[PDB]
């Protein structure tokens, strides 16, 4: 619905960003995901480890919760941290059955809420 | 659970390296 919410779903099923700009929303999310996954690659190895049951056995209903739980007080880099988290685990999910961005509406909802905050650490602080 | 605590644990450091590393001090 916002640019911002709409380039969530898009970077969750991996739309494939042409026209970068810098301030392309799509992009730049996409960068920040990719920079942070690159960067923390060790602890995203932790967080599979602590997953793996639940991606295994294809639970999403505790994967949501968790997700949720998580971003609750979180601040935007948690907010980037869960995000980058959730692609991952869409991608996984889907080697046992059809997984979308859609079946995460409510995480993408708390990803994505207050804007200027989370858009602000995009651009200006992500990297 | 547990489970859900320590996503929570791992996503917050992440979050910290980051908003908070490379931010202020
Ligand atoms: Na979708």
């Amino acid at each position: 619905m916002s640019r911002l919410k709409t380039a969530v779903y898009d970077y969750l099923n991996d739309v494939d960003i042409t026209e970068c700009t810098e301030m392309d929303l799509l992009c730049q999310l996409s960068n920040c995901c990719d920079f942070i996954n690159e960067t923390y690659a060790k602890n995203y190895d932790t967080l599979y480890d602590i997953m793996e049951r639940d991606i295994l056995s294809y639970n999403i209903v505790n994967i949501k919760n968790t997700l949720t739980f998580a971003l609750r007080d979180a601040s935007p880099s948690v907010k980037l941290a869960t995000l980058t988290l959730l692609a991952s685990v869409i991608k996984k999910l889907n080697k046992i059955q059809h997984t979308d961005a859609a079946m995460f509406s409510e995480v993408i909802d708390g990803i994505v809420a207050e804007e200027q905050q989370v858009i602000g650490f995009i651009q200006k602080k992500c990297k | 659970s547990s489970t859900m605590g320590q996503v929570g644990r791992q996503l917050a450091i992440i979050g910290d390296d980051i908003n908070r590393r490379y931010d202020s001090e």
